[PDB]
């Protein structure tokens, strides 16, 4: 089929915010194929070449002082403006997770099993999940998948407990997320 | 990352010889919006975003023009050095815990690849399924590779198997990632 | 609704 060579140009404007908008750093980056050639760092104040491929540009652009002034002022005219425009639905987005507890595979008692706590559909990504056996925190057989980005502004996580269930035992998955005031608790009775 | 840090990225690319352009905004890894070069309209990733913010897509067109012109220059300046194909990693997950006969979504996550061209097919029981399917645009990564999400709404049953077929110039053969209900 | 701003790229040196 198609074997023709490919050539890729990427332009990235990164606005980094610290303590709300107390500190702002603008970073403009030009990437040829998979190599950054030239960048403007607001902490430097001028374009700098990363590779030889970018040296002429860094020179040429660094002679346009009107350009340099607009780029040094973009930390307010561009970054802070966009932060303010989107604060309501980005930095302040809170979606509550759904928590379910289920055995990974169906098997008899007194036999090793994997208890799954599914925490799904939450935003933002900072979360805390703990397992308890009859009220005591299990920190030994806990296997987590980590943060899974679904691509629709939601996260999910599977936190699993290695257990040898016995009749009467109660296992509990407790989750704390910035979207709920009180911990979410789901139980599974062996 | 740093709990007090937040990042907004404006990511553009132009790709030759495909003559493919892309203009999008990203917040902490999630797409806020992109400009569809066809229809010439701003597309917000979630609907609520469009109720507090707006963007005139025509201006983005201007940027893509500059990018095109710049690419054709840099290509010449590099003595026509082509891009190295980096094959993607493919994963298939579900949006939520699977409950038989209750609607759910299969997610095909394509990660760590370049150039940003990929052919994705959903297959139910070996046959291509195309109804209800969605996809994001190419999402930027800091190593300057790309991510992509493909979505297939489905009704979980014990009688259906699913596959995500991914084709990329860095793979020797098309890659099928398999999903089944296991119980 | 408020308007989201975008910077524009600069033309590269055609030396």
């Amino acid at each position: 089929g198609d074997t023709r060579p490919r050539f890729l140009w990427q332009l990235k404007f990164e606005c980094h915010f610290f303590n709300g908008t107390e500190r702002v750093r603008l970073l403009e980056r030009c990437i040829y194929n998979q190599e950054e050639s030239v960048r403007f760092d607001s902490d430097v104040g001028e374009y700098r070449a990363v590779t030889e491929l970018g040296r002429p540009d860094a020179e040429y652009w660094n002679s346009q002082k009107d350009l340099l002034e607009q780029r040094r002022a973009a930390v307010d005219t561009y970054c802070r403006h966009n932060y303010g425009v989107g604060e309501s639905f980005t930095v302040q987005r809170r979606v509550e997770p759904k928590v379910t507890v289920y055995p990974s595979k169906t098997q008899p008692l007194q036999h090793h099993n994997l208890l799954v706590c599914s925490v799904s559909g939450f935003y933002p990504g900072s979360i805390e999940v703990r397992w308890f056996r009859n009220g005591q925190e299990e920190k030994a057989g806990v296997v987590s998948t980590g943060l899974i980005q679904n691509g629709d502004w939601t996260f999910q996580t599977l936190v699993m407990l290695e257990t040898v269930p016995r009749s009467g035992e109660v296992y509990t998955c407790q989750v704390e997320h910035p979207s709920v005031t009180s911990p979410l608790t789901v139980e599974w009775r062996a | 990352m740093i709990k007090e840090e937040h990042v907004i990225i404006q990511a553009e690319f132009y790709l030759n010889p495909d003559q493919s352009g892309e203009f999008m905004f990203d917040f902490d890894g999630d797409e806020i919006f992109h400009v569809d070069m066809a229809k010439k309209e701003t597309v917000w990733r979630l609907e609520e975003f469009g109720r507090f913010a707006s963007f005139e897509a025509q201006g983005a067109l201007a940027n893509i023009a500059v990018d095109k012109a710049n690419l054709e220059i840099m290509t010449k300046r590099s003595n026509y050095t082509p891009i190295t194909n980096v094959p993607p990693e493919v994963t298939v997950l579900t949006n939520s815990p699977v409950e038989l006969r209750e609607p759910n979504v299969l997610i095909c996550f394509i990660d760590k690849f370049t150039p940003p061209v990929v052919n994705v097919t959903w297959l139910r029981n070996g046959k291509p399924v195309t109804t209800g399917v969605s996809e994001t645009v190419f999402l930027p990564r800091e190593d300057h590779l790309f991510r992509k999400f493909h979505y297939l709404p489905f009704l979980p049953s014990t009688e259906d198997v699913y596959d995500c077929r991914v084709e990329h110039w860095g793979l020797d053969e098309p890659l099928l990632k398999h999903w089944e209900f296991d119980a | 609704t408020q308007l989201n701003r975008a910077l524009t790229g600069i033309a590269v040196e055609q030396d």
